[PDB]
Order: C-alpha cells, then structure tokens, then sequence
C-alpha cells in the first residue's frame, strides 16, 4: 500500500502546513492586543491624579498609603514602577478612582 | 520507485511539524503577556480602608476605629478567623462594607526609624585593639 | 575531525616583522647615517 | 460607565423575575454581573444588558475619521525627522550601553540558582523603528519630489 | 519664466537684459540684485540665477509649464514608483 | 551590631515625644513593643 | 596640543579652522560591541560545557 | 610596561640591581620617551621633580629628553646616535637597540607632520640632517610600514597628510572591531546549529 | 569540472568539510590565476579549523594563503600566524619573502635551490616558479602606497629599471588592475598616479562606506535562524 | 553686505565699501573689530563669498522645503475644488 | 475673520443620522441643517446642532424654502440647554456645492452674522476630511471681476470628545509605532502621487476645459500664485535640489550613515540575545 501511504503522508503534510498558517495569525492578532493593553495601563496614570505618601508595603502589588486626605488605604501598586522607589515614603500619585500607586 | 519514495519526500516535509510546535510556544507566550494586562484589570478595584482593631467580639464581629472617622463594628470575611484578629491590629476594612478583607503588619508609630537594624555597622570586631 | 589527508604534501616574535624590514639594511648602525649627514 | 436598569415589581417578586428561553445571551448578561453599590441597592430593581446598536456607515465615517482624523493623517503631507533625530538615537544607544551590562552580568554569571538579571532592556525595536523610518525618507528625497 | 537649467544664463545675456556693456553688467548685476524684489540664490560665475523664491504677476501663455511639461507629469511617475513601493512590500501593507 | 544574629535597636536620641507636643511614651513603651516582636533584640543607649 | 585647532592654514583664502570630533555613535558602538562580544566570548563557554 | 612600572623612581632606594640611581634614571628615561605619549611626557618626566636632579648630571641625556620636548629635531637626531652607542654596549638594552631607534626616528617623524599638512622635504632637511634624500628614503620606508600616516610626493617634493580616525576612520574603526566581532560569531552558531 | 560540479549544500553542518572544500576551491582559483579570490577563500578556510592539525596539515592550508598573497605582491609577514609547524616547513618561504624584499635575484635563485624540495612536496612549486616573475610587482605596489605622484626616473631608480623606457613600460605594466590610476602625463608628469580623491567615507565613498554595513546588517539573518530551531 | 550673491568680488566690495584696497585688510580689520560675522570671502580670488558663513548640515532646506511644497500642494487642492465648481456652476 | 473650522465629532455624526433619518426619500439629494457652535475665538467649533427641514428644487433653484419657526424654537430651546451654544451657519450635504447654496447663505447670513457652510459629505472618501467649509462674502475684486461675490474656502478641523469611539473604534484600531514606515509610507504615496495630481490635472485639462466651460485657465491670480509656491523647487531639468552634490547629497550620505552604522550594532544586540535565547534556554534536555 506505499502508493495509498504516499497519499497518507502528504494529508498529514497539506494539513500541518493548512494549521501552521492559523498559529503564526493568532499570534499576529495577539501582538496587537499587547500594544493594546500596554496602552491601556499608561492610561490609567494619566487621568488627574490625587497626591499620596507611601506608608507600608503588606507584599509585592499591594500598599499601605496616606493620600492629602491622609485616610490609609489598601492600595495597589502598578507593576511598572521601580519596587525601590516605593519604600521611602516620598510621595505616590493615587488614581482618583482607584487610589492606587499610579 | 516511483510511489514508494515519493512517499519518503513526504517524510521530509514532516520536520514543518516541529516548527507548529516552535510557533505553538509562541502562541502561549504572547496569550502569558496579554494575560498578565488582563489581571491588570484588578488595579480598578477600589482599596479597602485600612484600620486599626481596638478589640474582637463573637459571632464574626471586630471593633475597628476607621483611620481618619470612628468606631466601626464589621463582618469578619470567611479567609481569617476571628482568632486571628487581636486589638492593636492594622486590619483593612473593605471600601463598600468595611469587611475585614485581611490583617496588614507594620503596625508602629515613627520609632520604627530608630531600629537601625538595617545597613548593619561595618564588621569591627578584629579591628578592636586591647 | 582531524582532518590529517595533507602530511604526505616580543620573546622571539613580534618585532620579526621590524627586524625583517631591516635586517639587510641598518649596516650603518646610525652612526655612519650621521657621518653621511656630515659629508653632505 | 453607563448601564441601564429595570426595577421587578414586589408583586412580580413571588414570580421568577426573569424566566430565561435562552442560555447564551443569559451567560452574555452574566458577565456584567452586579457592581458592589448597585448590589446595596439591587433589590426591587434588575439590570438589563446594554449594547451598542448596529454601527455600519456611521462605523465606517467615525473609522475614516480616526487614523486619518483623529488620529494623524494627513496622507498628502503624513510622511525633528533629521534634526533631534540624531540627539535621540544617541542617547538611546547611551542607555543601551548601559543596559547591556546587566546581559554581560547574565552570561558571566553560574545563576545555578535562578536569579532576576534586568535582560530584555530591548529598546533594539525602538532604535530599529526609528532609524529605518528616518531612512525611509530617501523615497520623498528622489521620489515623491523629482 | 525658466526653473533651473536655463534660469541660469550668461552675464553677457543679463547685459542685453539691463541693456548695458558686459564689463558695465558686472558692476551692473549688482545693482539688479540689490533692488531684492524676490529672495534668491544667484552666482556670479556666469551671473547664472538659479534662484530661490520668486513672484510671477501672472503666468505666461496657458500655463504650459503648469501641464505635461513640468507638473502632472512628474506627478504620474510618482505613482508609479509608489505601486512599486507596495509590490516591493505588499505582505508587510496587510 | 554586625555580629549578633539578633535585632539590633539603636536608641541614642534625645526626648521629642512624652508631654510635648510630639507623641506618648515613643522613647520607651513603643521601643520595648518593637523589641518584643523581634524575640532576640539587643538595645544600645548612648545618653 | 590645545591652540588655534586649525592644521597649517596658509593656504586657503577662505580660512578653514574648526574641530568636530565627538561624534557619540562612534564612541558608544565602540565600547558597546567590545564590551557586548565579552558576551559572545562568556556564552561560548556557558554553551560549549553543556554541549560537552 | 616597565616605564609605567619605573614610576617609582621617588623610591627605588639604592637597589643592588641599579648599578646607582643614576642608571635607574637614564633606564626610565629612555623607556619611558618610547611608551610615553607627550601629554604624559610633560607631566611625568619633562616636569618630573626627581628625574630633572638626574638629568642636571647628565647633559647628553637632559639634551636628548629635553630636545623632543623642546622639538629641537637636529640635536636629538644627533643625540639620538650617542644612545644608539650606549644601548648596544649596556646589557639587557642591546637586544631591541635597533627597534629602540627606529620607533623613535618614527615618534620623531610624526611630531613634525602632524603640525603641517604640507612639508616641503627641504624643510624636513633643515629641521633635521642636512641631506634632502637620506630623510627621504627614512621616509618611504616608514611610509611603507603604516608608520608616519601620511603620502609622500615626488618633483613637488611635499608630504602631505592622513586622514584623522575621528573624522572618517571612525567608519575604519567600527569594522576593524567588527571583523573579528562577525567572524565569532559565524563559528559559534555553527557549533551549536550543527 | 568541479567548478561546473559545484552545486548547492551550503548547510556546511560539518563546517570542516567547508573548510576542505574551500581549500580546494581556493586551491583551484590559484593555479587558475585567480589569485585575489583565492587568498580570501584560504583565509576563511583557515578559520575553519576545530581540529588541531598541528604537524603538517593546517601548515599546508597556512601554505596556500601566504604564497598567493606573495603572488599578489602585497607582502605578508609571517609574525601574524607563524604556527611551529607551519615554521618547519616556513624555513624555505621565510626566506623567500626576505628575498622577495630584497633587490637580490642570487638570493632568491638560492632559496628556490637550496629549499626547492618540500615546497615541491606541497604542490605549491609552480605558483613559486610564476613568483620568480612576480617579485617587480611588489615593489610598485609599495611604490603606489607610499607616494601620490613619483617621478618616471625615480620609479627606474627605485626597481632598478635598466632604462627609463623600461620603466615607462613597467608603469603601464603597474597601472594593470585594482590600483589607483595612473592618469599619466607621458610628459612633465611621468608617473602621477594620482590616487583616489574625495575618499572620505563622504559622498565620493557614499557606497563605499553603506555597502559594507549592509552585509553585517545582513548576517541579522542568525536571529531568524536561530529563532527556528527550538 | 550679507545678501544672496555668490561670486561678487571682493575688490570691488573694498570700492562699494568706499575704502582703499591697498588698505583694505585694515578696514576689513574694522569688520573684525565689529565682528559682525564672517559670510565668508575669497580673497585667493579677489571675491566676496557673501552668502553662506559655516555650513550646519541641510537638515531643514529638505525639511522646510518638504513642508512648503506640501503645504502650497493642499493648498492648491482646497482652491482647486471651489473653481473645479465653478466651472460645474455653469455646468 | 472664520480662521479655522472645528467641527466636534457629535455633529459630524449628526449629519448622517439626519441624512438616514429622510433616507427614505432620495430626492431631495442632500441634508441641510442649521449649524450651532461658538465663537470663543477666531477658531470656530460648531457644537450640538439640529436640521431644519428645506426643499431645493432644479427649476433654476429658486424653490428653496427654510422654516423660520423651526429654525427659531428649536435653537432658542437648544440655547437653553447651552448657553455657550449659538448659531454659527449652516451644514449641508450633496458634495457639488449648488447655485441655490449662496441664496441659502444670505438668510443664513442674516440669522448669523458671520455664519459659516460646512459641505459634510454623508458618505464618506478618502484622503483629506469630510467637512468643506465655506463663507459668502461680497466685494470688489482687485483685477475687476463684476459682482466678486462667492463662498470661500476655510481650513477645518476635527473636535475633541470623550469615550465616542468606544462605539466604534473599539473594534479595530491601530495605535502604534509598529505600522508606521510599514504602510503609512504607502498611502502618501497613494495620495500624493494620485490625488495631488488629480488636481493639478484639473488645472492641467483646464488650459483648454477652463477655456471651454471653466472660469478662466488664466484666472483666480493662486492658479497661478500658489502653483508657482508649490514650484518653489524649479520642476525640471537642473533643479538643483537632489541635484546639489556638495549640499543635499553630502548630508544625505552622513544622516544615512549615521542611521546605517546603528543598525551594524543593533543587529549584535538582536542576534546574540537569539543566541542566549535557542542556543541556551531551548537547549535543556535535563
């Protein structure tokens, strides 16, 4: 059957290379969503934001902060900023919103 | 020879499979990134008020006085038991029902400043003379 | 991978390039250079 | 932000407030699902899923009137380009030389227990972008002009 | 009236123009110049113009120049040389 | 302070809390709670 | 040395004193690709002990 | 790397090995003249507080460390053959006596050009030895050598100038590193690409 | 035939069979008289060697490169390389490029005598028979960089010419390919061979000095390749 | 002086100077001490270069140039159409 | 005075809406309404605006009526939702601008005093922007031409809003450095080279179409004055521009090289860390 087999073979192939298409323009598309929401978390920083000092830190992506209104809050901190700059007190910019280490 | 090596040339072909495979990774680490923005939809959330416990009743109840307002009675959440509330305890009340969400640590007034433990002195105990 | 097949067909280096250039020449050791200047 | 909602009649509150015929559009209604403070007040009242009406022409004006509006296009004159041009690429680079430290630090290192070496500094797809876009303006040097 | 090429032309030229002598057009030249009606780049190598900006009252004949002769012309070839743009990348447009 | 395997507090400061308008016992009740979340502290006073 | 930064101008008849030569793309490649192909030399081994 | 490691000339004792501080001295100052560039040679040896003592007993060297400073080409050439001498007759100088010599008449060559860009060859005669050919042939083979970074001419008799490495060598000396850059890498990805 | 033979695998997975096939291929160029490819298919061939072949073998690849780089004119020294083996056998060709240097044909009739064998094992003695003729070569091309504009006489006296006539016939001779041209007067000017002007790495060079980025832009090929085989 | 000629020369910029020529580098001496600038003249070939002092690199001439001849293209086409209709209001 | 014309998306919607809202008779060909925006400065935004209902007709274009009571309610009561909110002209579609449009603009002229028409093309095109403004204004031309009275053109602009094209744009999208060289390139070129040249072969077909039914080939001193800035470059022959060698090419070559000789060293960069990243990190058969 080496002549049926050969047919065999080269479905397998017509159908790899019909599903290697689909993989690299899913992965085309999701190129765009990244840029996308990368946008999407510079944004949150830009919107109006109220003035804070960073109290504690409980753990990584989260905060103890007294903002001008002074209440402390359960805060989390944005995955971009430098961890290092956040122990010092200094001063943290709060999304109105969220509160949050913007 | 003809329909049984033509065959073989297929075989050749079969190697594209292993760049599926290569691209598939690829597939997953761009879905990794994008996931991570995605639970970056958790920043949105509003932070719960942080407070301190001034002492714990029964029947999931804690008196928490609220950082810059007064004495609020709250619903302990079913992660920490009433047991491990004790007073002088900077737990976080949450934002709409001022439920204990969690305990925070760090509870210390300036004096914290004084420690010094950190950047310990420079080893000195050979430089010592008589 | 030795490729074999071809058998049948500074401290003492370096300034070899240097010496070579001069090796048949510097008979006047400089000072003769000299001299030459003089007679010129 | 905007949502929209329906209040239940106390009445109707005996009955099922909302009988389902369908499975998938209560799954898209469930997505929304309830906000903290409208749950506070949540009672008597039910939310009804909104969606943006079909948008086709008026889509497509809105679509025309993004990259080339609200968004730069000018088209006839698109296409700073040569002049900070050569202050940004350096001070790029500037960065990169730095930054490639911490890869040489990776490499050199056992790292037999893993350990964060601040690699993926990049900035090669910026560089990349910038240069080649600047390099492009050759076409409108003998192309698009004489 | 003459873009490039024969915009450049002989002091000799420019002496008939200001009706003067060729060695009086050198003194000349420079007092045509100096009036500055229109900003420019002029060389006295040939008195050849070969200048910047400059304003027409009106333009000659049916605007010759304007048609196949210097514009739209070169206008067509762009185009051209743009479709080879995207049959140089037609995958990257997508 | 180097070689102590403990927490060390140093506490050379002067009197800016009690009664004044700074803050309530600071100096002594606060330092001792911070040493005794820290079981092995050791204390050095300078005054 | 330092001085009027301009190679025998005698000749000219236009007068050419200037000096130009900072340009940071030069220097920054170069300490880059020395410093970047150390790299290239530290891979070899970290790859080459594991290869064999 | 000696020059730089006889920089303790404020406290070489009175070492066995240096037959008198004096030796000490002539050693550094003709090894330093030959790795010292001229910034250095002002700072470290021309204004050297030890070395100009040293040099107020020898007068054959002050004149010849002196004269490159100075840029006085006819007595250092001069005085340049009263070293040759010395350095073939001193022990552990004799073997690199010629490369001694030729670096510096190459040193001595590059002053002077890279103050001019044209250099009629009878100027170079009068600054140096009075014969117009034997500079010149000093000069092709130096020219030769890569040395002396600059092209002669013949019937104008003016040596010209080299092009600087800031001003298009820079492109050179990107390649050069990248050659060597390249080519590593075009072994290494075979090894593992197998 | 080989030349037509040659075919594709680039793959060069062995990368020493490159190496062989390009010491062959340099090998086929230079009895071919194409020397100026040849030496720089020896050297990339050189490069390629992961096996020791220390005692007479990388000697002989060594061998190719310096005598069709002599057959070239320009004059390599054999500091750069000078492996102990190749040294051994370097005893001869040493000498032959001292002899090349020098205006001495005795010297050099003495070197072809005295190490004719060895070389002759090599199978490289035809390219030094055709380097006998070749030795006036190098001494224009040493002319040609060192001076912009030499006098017809002074290029007699510097070659040894026997008559100025000779050395106007050896000038059309020097102006033969890949030098900067002569441009000669045949008068006042003799041999002015005027080198390239404007060469800057400006506008006059604007190729020259783009052209050879893109071929190290172009090797960005690795990332693609690389990026392939997980 | 400055303005836009190129080979006007220097001799004759001595004369429309009003001062003597064999005491012209004294007087140009006096552009000197005013250091006003130096637009740049031949004197090798007697001709005042009065157009360009210092060259910079060109990088704005193809910028504004660029930005101009763009800029005059719209606006030819925004005036185009309004007599384009003109025409179409007689048709 | 109209120094530049602003107009805010809503309205630019608005006019669609209005045009699908009496989609269902195509005879009237065009949608006009009164348009509403202030004049905080010499730039002119138009704001929330309403269509007042209007007939024009072929027989010579002189059927054309505009209610006055709708014009008059519906703005006084759209005026007291803004107070910032005025009439600032008119806004209508049918793209060739018709004869019937200057009779239109006197009452217009009237209700405003110095009221604006903004041609939006419901459908839309491509290149440049939907709304082509316009402004009638009476005078005596300089070289003589009689009566000299006809709308004249005023740059536009796009307005600024928030959350709008959650709507619409959330579906596609492009905001990135990633297309840019890539296609931007092509669609200036597409234009340029096609749709700057279909004006200029406007004019081009006008030195005898102008003299066979437009104004004048010879004629509007800017067919002339303008195209002459445009060839501020010469146009032929010498040019002088690319041309320059010494000038223009030089530096051409410098920026160029500057620009190449990063990439040399970016390609090092990008290649060595594949290196780390396939020849190391995929390479872990543990």
């Amino acid at each position: 059957d080496l002549y049926s087999r050969y047919k065999k073979l080269q479905q397998e192939l017509e159908f790899l290379e019909v599903q290697e298409e689909y993989i690299k323009d899913e992965q085309k598309n999701l190129k765009k969503e990244f840029l996308h929401a990368q946008e999407e978390v510079k944004r949150i920083q830009s919107i109006p934001l109220v003035i804070g000092q960073f109290l504690e830190a409980v753990d990584q992506n989260t905060a103890i902060v007294g903002s001008t209104t002074g209440s402390n809050y359960y805060v989390r901190i944005l995955s971009t900023i430098d961890r290092e700059l956040l122990k010092p007190n200094a001063s943290v910019a709060l999304h109105k919103h969220s509160n949050a280490l913007v | 020879y003809l329909s049984k090596i033509e065959e073989l040339q297929l075989i050749v072909n079969d190697k594209s499979q292993n760049l599926r495979r290569l691209q598939a990774q690829r597939n997953e680490l761009n879905a990794k990134v994008r996931l991570l923005r995605e639970e970056l939809q958790l920043l949105q959330e509003q932070g719960s008020y942080v407070g301190e416990v001034v002492r714990a009743m029964d029947k999931k109840k804690v008196l928490v006085k609220v950082h810059p307002e007064g004495k609020f009675v709250v619903d302990v959440d079913k992660n920490i038991d009433i047991n491990d509330v004790t007073p002088n305890c900077r737990v976080a009340l949450r934002n709409d029902s001022y439920t204990l969400h969690k305990i925070l640590p760090n509870k210390v007034d300036p004096l914290v400043s004084l420690m010094m433990v950190e950047k310990v002195p420079d080893s000195t105990y050979e430089m010592i003379g008589g | 991978m030795s490729e074999k097949k071809q058998p049948v067909d500074e401290d003492n280096w370096d300034d070899d390039n240097v010496e070579d250039d001069f090796s048949n020449q510097l008979r006047a050791e400089l000072e003769k250079h000299g001299y030459k200047m003089e007679t010129s | 932000v905007i949502d929209a909602f329906r209040l239940i009649n106390a009445n109707m509150m005996v009955l099922g407030h909302e009988p389902r015929q369908t499975t998938s559009n209560l799954g898209h209604l469930n997505k929304p699902s309830i906000q903290a403070l409208i749950h506070g007040l949540n009672r008597h009242y039910y939310s009804i899923t909104i969606n943006y009406r079909k948008n086709e022409l008026e889509q497509k004006m809105l679509l025309n009137l993004h990259k080339k509006s609200w968004m730069e296009g000018l088209t006839l004159q698109d296409y700073v380009v040569k002049e900070m041009l050569e202050l940004a690429k350096n001070y790029n680079k500037a960065v990169e030389e730095e930054d490639k430290m911490t890869p040489e630090q990776l490499a050199i290192k056992n790292v037999g227990k893993q350990d964060p070496k601040r690699h993926l500094e990049e900035h090669v797809d910026v560089l990349m972008t910038s240069n080649i876009v600047q390099c492009l303006a050759a076409m409108l040097d003998t192309v698009v002009f004489k | 009236t003459r873009p490039a090429n024969h915009r450049q032309l002989t002091f000799e030229e420019i002496a008939k123009s200001a009706k003067i002598t060729v060695n009086e057009v050198e003194l000349l030249v420079m007092k045509a110049l100096s009036v500055g009606l229109v900003k420019g780049s002029i060389d006295e190598v040939d008195k050849r113009v070969h200048m910047t900006w400059v304003q027409p009252r009106v333009l000659d004949l049916q605007q010759i120049k304007g048609m196949k002769d210097r514009l739209e012309f070169w206008c067509t070839d762009v185009k051209s040389m743009e479709m080879l743009v995207e049959h140089q990348a037609h995958d990257i447009l997508t | 302070a180097h070689h102590t395997d403990c927490t060390f507090i140093r506490v050379s400061g002067s009197e800016l809390v009690q009664k004044f308008i700074g803050e309530g016992a600071r100096m002594v009740r606060e330092l001792f709670v911070m040493a005794r979340e820290h079981a092995p502290s050791i204390i050095f006073m300078d005054e | 040395d330092k001085k009027f930064h301009g190679i025998l101008d005698q000749g000219e008849g236009v007068l050419i004193i200037f000096d130009e030569p900072p340009v940071d793309k030069t220097y920054e490649a170069a300490l880059e690709t020395i410093q970047n192909m150390s790299k290239v030399v530290d891979s070899l081994y970290n790859k080459a002990k594991k290869l064999t | 790397q000696a020059a730089e490691l006889f920089l303790d000339t404020v406290s070489t004792f009175t070492s066995y090995e240096l037959m008198d501080y004096k030796t000490f001295v002539t050693y550094t100052v003709y090894v330093s003249m030959i790795a010292l560039e001229r910034p250095d040679l002002r700072e470290k040896v021309i204004k050297g507080a030890e070395i100009l003592e040293v040099l107020h007993s020898l007068p054959a060297v002050r004149q010849y460390l002196f004269s490159l400073y100075e840029c006085r080409y006819s007595v250092f050439f001069q005085s340049l053959a009263v070293v040759e001498q010395e350095m073939k007759k001193d022990w552990l100088f004799a073997p690199h006596y010629r490369y001694y010599v030729r670096e510096m008449r190459i040193h001595a060559y590059s002053q002077l050009l890279e103050s001019y860009r044209s250099l009629t060859l009878g100027y170079m005669a009068e600054a140096f030895g009075v014969g117009v050919e034997f500079i010149d042939q000093e000069l092709s083979r130096f020219i030769a050598a890569g040395r002396l970074h600059c092209k002669i001419d013949k019937v104008n008799e003016i040596v010209e100038t080299n092009r600087p490495d800031s001003k298009n060598w820079q492109y050179q000396e990107t390649i050069k590193k990248g050659d060597l850059l390249l080519n590593r890498v075009q072994k290494l990805s075979r090894v593992i690409n197998m | 035939e080989k030349l037509v033979s040659k075919s594709v695998f680039p793959e060069q997975a062995n990368n020493n069979e490159w190496a062989r096939y390009l010491y062959y291929t340099g090998r086929i160029k230079a009895i071919q008289l194409e020397y100026s490819e040849a030496r720089r298919t020896m050297t990339n061939a050189l490069r390629k060697a992961p096996q020791h072949t220390a005692v007479g073998f990388k000697q002989t690849v060594h061998k190719l490169l310096i005598v069709v780089e002599l057959l070239l004119g320009e004059i390599p020294d054999r500091l750069q390389f000078r492996q102990p083996s190749l040294k051994r056998s370097l005893m001869p060709y040493f000498l032959l490029t001292q002899a090349v240097r020098t205006g001495n044909l005795a010297k050099f009739n003495q070197v072809l005598d005295q190490f004719g064998e060895k070389f002759q094992a090599d199978g490289t003695y035809t390219l030094i028979i055709r380097l006998r003729h070749n030795v006036i070569k190098t001494g224009v091309r040493m002319i040609s960089l060192s001076y912009s504009r030499i006098s017809l006489a002074d290029i007699a006296q510097k070659l040894q010419l026997d008559s100025p006539e000779d050395a106007e016939f050896i000038v059309a001779k020097a102006i033969r390919d890949g030098v900067i041209e002569a441009s000669i007067n045949h008068e006042k000017g003799y041999v002015q061979s005027k080198e390239m002007i404007d060469i800057y790495s400006t506008r006059e060079p604007q190729l020259a000095f783009h052209q050879r980025i893109s071929f190290c832009l172009d090797i960005h090929n690795m990332s693609v390749k690389a990026m392939r085989f997980p | 002086m400055a303005k836009y000629y190129t080979r006007i020369t220097m001799k004759r910029m001595a004369q429309l100077l009003d001062l003597s020529v064999d005491e012209s580098e004294a007087f140009l001496s006096n552009l000197v001490v005013n250091k006003t600038i130096f637009a740049k003249v031949d004197r090798l070939a007697g001709i005042i270069n009065f157009q360009r002092p210092k060259d910079p690199n060109n990088l704005l001439n193809d910028w504004s140039q660029k930005l101009n001849s763009l800029m005059s293209l719209v606006n030819k086409t925004t005036h185009l159409i309004a007599k384009e209709e003109m025409i179409h209001n007689l048709q | 005075a109209v120094q530049k014309v602003v107009v805010h998306p809503l309205v630019l919607l608005s006019v669609v809406d209005h045009f699908n809202r009496i989609g269902k008779v195509g005879n009237q060909k065009r949608v006009v309404g009164v348009l509403l925006g202030s004049w905080q400065k010499k730039v002119l935004d138009v704001s929330n605006s309403f269509a007042v209902p209007f007939d024009e007709d072929d027989k010579d274009d002189s059927v054309w009526f505009l209610d006055h009571d709708y014009l008059e309610n519906m703005y006084g009561m759209f005026k007291k939702v803004n107070a910032r909110e005025r009439i600032v002209g008119w806004y209508h579609t049918g793209p060739k601008l018709h004869k019937n449009d200057i009779a239109i603009n006197e009452l217009m002229k009237r209700y405003c005093p110095n009221s604006v028409l903004v041609i939006i093309d419901v459908k839309p095109k491509d290149l440049g922007l939907p709304t082509e403004a316009y402004i009638s204004v009476e005078e005596v031309h300089d070289d003589g031409t009689p009566t000299s009275k006809t709308f004249e053109h005023v740059t536009s602009e796009i307005g600024a809003e928030e959350a709008e094209e959650v709507g619409v744009e959330h579906l596609l999208r492009d905001i990135k450095d990633t297309t840019v060289g890539t296609l931007s390139q092509r669609i200036t070129n597409q234009v340029h080279g096609l749709k700057g040249l279909n004006s200029k072969l406007l004019d081009i077909r006008s030195y005898l179409e102008k003299v066979a039914t437009g104004k004048l080939p010879i004629n509007h001193q800017i067919i002339y004055q303008l195209q002459d800035v445009f060839n501020l470059l010469p146009d032929v022959s010498l040019q002088e521009f690319v041309k320059a060698f010494y000038l223009k090419t030089n530096d051409q070559m410098v920026v160029v090289y500057l620009a190449s000789l990063i990439r040399s060293v970016v390609a090092l960069h990008n290649l060595i860390n594949n290196k780390i990243a396939n020849r190391d990190a995929e390479k872990k058969e543990g």
